[PDB]
Parts: C-alpha cells; sequence; structure tokens
C-alpha cells in the first residue's frame, strides 16, 4: 500500500546541489511527516532532517542547520531534498522515511535509497586487462568511472564460480573490480551508461 | 541519547541457534525509547520493534526485546537462514534521533582452507605501465585475512594494498582478492613477487609461485 | 484620518482558526455604514450594538479578529455557543458587544485539489477562554497510556486540515470571518463616528 518511491542515482559534480524526489503514495500526505536519513558506505545511519507537511516546518541537525533545505509539495505528494555546497564526503545512500507528526518518532516506512555520488570525474570505457596466470583465470576491468558494469563471460556462458568482486575507489577516482572464475574465454563486459561493449579475450 | 554501540559487531551463529544482540544506552533513555531495524544488503531497513518491547505489524514472534534504562537486548530465537542481515538500533528519547553501528549476523560454517593463485602480467600488460599482479583467496570461511606480500625486500604493500572486498555465497564461503600496480619494466627487473596470508591454520601458504 | 479597514476585510492572506490575528485600531474615525449597504457579505449580526446608529457612537478601543472557517461552523461564532470552534479554537464571551461579519470566500480560498493551508484545532484538554489564543502543537494525551512525545495510539495530533475543495457543498466552503469588539468604557473614547 504505502510505497515511498524515490528517484534514481545522480552522477553529480563536486561543489553543486542535488534534487531527489520521494513519491509518497498509499495513505494521505498531510497526516504523516517525512524524514531523510543517509547511509555512508560501511558507516551507520545519519538523521539529516524532518519536514512536517501540515505545518510546513523543518527541523535539521546541528551539522545541517544552514546547509540542508527540505521541501514538501502537498499537491503531488512528493518530498524533495536539496543540499547546498556539496563536498566530496557526501557520497551516501539517501533514504526517504515517513515518520509520525510528533516530537519523538521512529522510521517505520522506508523507501529505496539513491546512490548519489558527489566525487565525480571523466567518463571512461572498460579497459579490460588480459591477466595470464601461471584453469584459474579472470578479467580485470580497469579505469572506468560509472559504477554499473556487467562483467560477463561469453554472454553469460559460465554460471559457476563467477564471483564478481566488489569495486574499491582508487586514488584516481576510477574504481575497478575483477571477476576470476576457474573452469574461447571471451569475457564480455557491458558498460550500461557509456557505449563500450569490449569483449577482451583472456587465455592462460 | 547521542551514541549507540553494538557489542557483538559480527555475530557468527548457526542456522537455528538463538541470537542475542546488545545495544547499551548512553544517557539513560527514560521511557525505553529504542527501536530495532533489519537492513538487508542492498535493501531498505525493516522496522521490527518499537519501544524495545512491542513488535510491529507482521513481525514474527521470534523477535523480542528487553532492557529498561541503559541496556536493551534483542532476542531472536530459532534463527532462520533468511534473517542474515545487519540490525541497527535507533533511540528517540531525546530531540535528535541517533542510530548505532549494526551487528552483521553471518552464517557459521565449517572452517576451510583458501587457494592461492598468482596472475603475472603479459605482453599487453608489461608494455603498458599498468602491470597488475593479482593474488586471490577462494572458498574460506574466516573472512578475516592478513594477505601479505614479499616485494623484493620485506612485507612491502606498496600498490598491493587494494584490499578488494568480498561477500558470502550459497555455500557460506568468502573470496577476496588484491591487485597490484607497477611500472613499465619494474616487474621482470625486480625479484619474485610472492603472496601469503595468515589464515586460521594456513598462516604460511606457498602455492603457485611465479618467478618474474 | 480614516481608520484602516483595508487590511482586515481586503487582506490578501488571512490566518487559521487557532492563530487568528488580533488588530488594535484606535485614534481614528471609523464609519461602519459602508459595510452594511455594501451587500458583499452574508452575515452581519451585531451583538449588543445595533446594525444602525453605530456611526453616531465613539468607541474607546475596537479590535478586529480575522480567521477562515467553514460554512457549518459560522453559527458557533456567537456569544454563548458550543461545538468545536467555540470550545478549542475561538471563544466569545457571553457579554460580547460588537458585530460578527462573515462572507463566502470560496472563489479565492479554495485551491484546486484541496487547500491544506487552513488548519483548526480538533480537540484539547480544557475549553478555551474568551479571547484566548492557544498555538500549542503538542500531541493530545487521550486514553490511559501516556505516549510521552510519540503519536502512536490514544495520542492524536491536535491540528487538522480543512481540505477546502472547489467542488463542495454550501456548507463546506471557506467563510472569512471578521469579529469587531466594540469595547466601551467611561474613559475618553478614541474611535469616534461621522
Ligand atoms: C475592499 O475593496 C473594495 C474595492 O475597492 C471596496 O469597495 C471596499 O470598501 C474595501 N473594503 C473596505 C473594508 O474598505
Amino acid at each position: 500500500q504505502v510505497q515511498l518511491v524515490q528517484s534514481g542515482a545522480e552522477v553529480k559534480r563536486p561543489g553543486s546541489s542535488v534534487k531527489v524526489s520521494c513519491k509518497a503514495s498509499g495513505d494521505t500526505f498531510i497526516n504523516y511527516a517525512f524524514s531523510w536519513v543517509r547511509q555512508a558506505p560501511g558507516q551507520g545511519l545519519e538523521w539529516m532532517g524532518r519536514i512536517i507537511p501540515i505545518l510546513d516546518i523543518a527541523h535539521y541537525a546541528q551539522k545541517f542547520q544552514g546547509r540542508l533545505t527540505i521541501t514538501a509539495d502537498k499537491s503531488t505528494d512528493t518530498a524533495y531534498m536539496e543540499l547546498t555546497s556539496l563536498k566530496s564526503d557526501d557520497t551516501a545512500v539517501y533514504f526517504c522515511a515517513r515518520v509520525f507528526r510528533g516530537s519523538q518518532y521512529w522510521f517505520d516506512p522506508w523507501g529505496q535509497g539513491t546512490l548519489v555520488t558527489v566525487s565525480s570525474a571523466s567518463t571512461k570505457g572498460p579497459s579490460v586487462f588480459p591477466l595470464a596466470p601461471s584453469a584459474a583465470l579472470g578479467c580485470l576491468v580497469k579505469d572506468y568511472f560509472p559504477e554499473p558494469v556487467t562483467v560477463s563471460w561469453n554472454s553469460g556462458a559460465l554460471t559457476s564460480g563467477v564471483h564478481t568482486f566488489p569495486a574499491v575507489l582508487q586514488s584516481s577516482g576510477l574504481y575497478s573490480l575483477s571477476s576470476v572464475v576457474t573452469v574461447t574465454y571471451i569475457c564480455n563486459v557491458n558498460h550500461k551508461p557509456s557505449n563500450t561493449k569490449v569483449d577482451k579475450r583472456v587465455e592462460p | 541519547e547521542i551514541v549507540l554501540t553494538q557489542s557483538p559487531g559480527t555475530l557468527s551463529l548457526s542456522p537455528g541457534e538463538r541470537a542475542t544482540l546488545s545495544c547499551r544506552a548512553s544517557q539513560s533513555i527514560n521511557n525505553r525509547h529504542l527501536a530495532w531495524y533489519q537492513q538487508k544488503r542492498g535493501q531498505a531497513p525493516r522496522f521490527l520493534i518499537y519501544g524495545a518491547a512491542s513488535r510491529a505489524t507482521g513481525i514474527p514472534d521470534r523477535f523480542s526485546g528487553s532492557g529498561s534504562g541503559t541496556d536493551f537486548t534483542l532476542t531472536i530465537s530459532r534463527l532462520e537462514p533468511e534473517d542474515f542481515a545487519v540490525y541497527y538500533c535507533q533511540q528517540y528519547g531525546s530531540s535528535p534521533p541517533t542510530f548505532g553501528q549494526g551487528t552483521k549476523v553471518e552464517i557459521k560454517r565449517t572452517v576451510a582452507a583458501p587457494s592461492v593463485f598468482i596472475f603475472p602480467p603479459s605482453d599487453e600488460q608489461l608494455k603498458s605501465g599498468t602491470a597488475s599482479v593479482v593474488c586471490l583467496l577462494n572458498n574460506f570461511y574466516p573472512r578475516e585475512a592478513k594477505v601479505q606480500w614479499k616485494v623484493d625486500n620485506a612485507l612491502q604493500s606498496g600498490n598491493s594494498q587494494e584490499s578488494v572486498t568480498e561477500q558470502d555465497s550459497k555455500d557460506s564461503t568468502y573470496s577476496l582478492s588484491s591487485t597490484l600496480t607497477l611500472s613499465k619494466a619494474d616487474y621482470e627487473k625486480h625479484k619474485v613477487y610472492a603472496c601469503e596470508v595468515t589464515h586460521q591454520g594456513l598462516s604460511s601458504p606457498v602455492t603457485k609461485s611465479f618467478n618474474r | 484620518n480614516l481608520c484602516p479597514f483595508g487590511e482586515v476585510f481586503n487582506a490578501t492572506r488571512f490566518a487559521s482558526v487557532y492563530a487568528w490575528n488580533r488588530k488594535r485600531i484606535s485614534n481614528c474615525v471609523a464609519d461602519y455604514s459602508v459595510l452594511y449597504n455594501s451587500a458583499s457579505f452574508s452575515t452581519f449580526k451585531c451583538y449588543g450594538v445595533s446594525p444602525t446608529k453605530l456611526n453616531d457612537l465613539c468607541f474607546t478601543n475596537v479590535y478586529a479578529d480575522s480567521f477562515v472557517i467553514r460554512g457549518d461552523e459560522v453559527r458557533q461564532i456567537a456569544p454563548g455557543q458550543t461545538g468545536k470552534i467555540a470550545d478549542y479554537n475561538y471563544k466569545l464571551p457571553d457579554d460580547f458587544t460588537g458585530c460578527v461579519i462573515a462572507w463566502n470566500s470560496n472563489n479565492l480560498d479554495s485551491k484546486v485539489g484541496g487547500n491544506y493551508n487552513y488548519l483548526y484545532r480538533l480537540f484539547r484538554k480544557s475549553n478555551l477562554k474568551p479571547f484566548e489564543r492557544d498555538i500549542s502543537t503538542e500531541i493530545y494525551q487521550a486514553g490511559s497510556t501516556p505516549c510521552n512525545g510519540v503519536e502512536g495510539f490514544n495520542c492524536y495530533f491536535p491540528l487538522q486540515s480543512y481540505g477546502f475543495q472547489p467542488t463542495n457543498g454550501v456548507g463546506y466552503q471557506p467563510y472569512r470571518v471578521v469579529v469587531l469588539s466594540f469595547e466601551l468604557l467611561h474613559a475618553p473614547a478614541t474611535v469616534c463616528g461621522p
């Protein structure tokens, strides 16, 4: 019934503002307040603010009083969030919650979260490296900024032992991952944001 | 009131044993104002208990909480294989709501030994300036690893400190990796690059070493 | 010289029922006959004073309470009434002297899709005193179990939106109400009449 549908990811530049939406459905919009909580990679949850649609008043945290501007459109039942002067350590998953209209509350209904990255760089294509081992072999996709990357193996031929290693942000702002599976091994890499369907052949 | 810490942190439990999560208060929350959540990997947190005693709607009877003033505990009896996620604490006794750290309930399986592999560079990797040497471990239960290197003088990390993350699987096993970064011709010019890891019973693993 | 009445009747933005704006107007000449024959109102019930002969009396200090209510709650704005507005939102004394002016404002106070800008207090602990303004927004403790800040059950939010829809009946439309309190005393009067 109650579905707090948010928007998608936002590839944003350092030192700017973002605008995420939270489509509130199900019950009424004025009988329930709305709060936004972020989740940094690996860290805990941080309560940023909370808007009261029936009163049009907001209550921010000590570290957000003067930087966060949260609105609430009582017509389309959508909650918005805007952060001025974004820094590099603001890359987190912002969730939409529907708290009650009280001084104390809990975050019972959640949304889906948005992986809004703030430390961006130039877009590059998957530069797969033909790792020749000393049959355990893999494909190391290197130098790509956009997170969504489908590292398959010959249109998904191998479906046993294909462990997609999670990517780790390097010092150059271009995180990279690998996929080693022990079984022509043409690991097809499909980059969804850009247009680079490289299929590098890797043989030991 | 302002900080919440979990005692277990990473509680490894068998699929069926009872769990006991701890979340001690900081400034003696008066009216037991504490709530528990279940944040699955890649999903939204699920509301479980309000007021530390009363569960929400749809929550099974397996979840139960306690605690009065400064130490609340969550009891999950007969843990099913589905309740394997992070559990956060949230207090609302003061004006600003503060969360905790979260206890990652992981599967408890038999201890297994990993497998060491080395990926030397190639003709397209040597003459590229991005010579990468990858050493990964597969099929090991203890996710805590001390993967080390032997780069030409000592346990030298250098560019091998990537520390690629890992995750569980259907057989309750982990598999991490670690890549390197070298120069145009600094791979074959230097000595042999070895790889070991201080495993629980395999502290000195020597297997598939490639000299230059 | 003329008393300013264009800020209490022709005000572009009015206030809610629980946050009615009281305006003190003194040391002026105020003619009240131009509002009766204007034929632009709906109710002009003068309590205590008469609808006529008010331009021949000098008042000490008059007020102007302005708020927006619905059509089925206009009768509650009168000396000695009951209900919900006269109990928790705006209470008039039994010896109230003055005129209650109200007119339909659905043409401009009815946003398409439900106007949620005007609120009213649903229920409070005790009744409201004559000419008292309670802008508190804490949850109402009902039932037996104290909520202690949370809403939960047995603790409802006191304020409630009207929801003025353009396509409503004759009783569910906005009605801007202006309440004048002709306070008369033996002291030198300031608000005289032509
Ligand atoms: C409001 O404006 C109209 C139009 O100018 C005018 O006739 C009326 O007298 C004004 N109201 C008051 C209280 O003066």
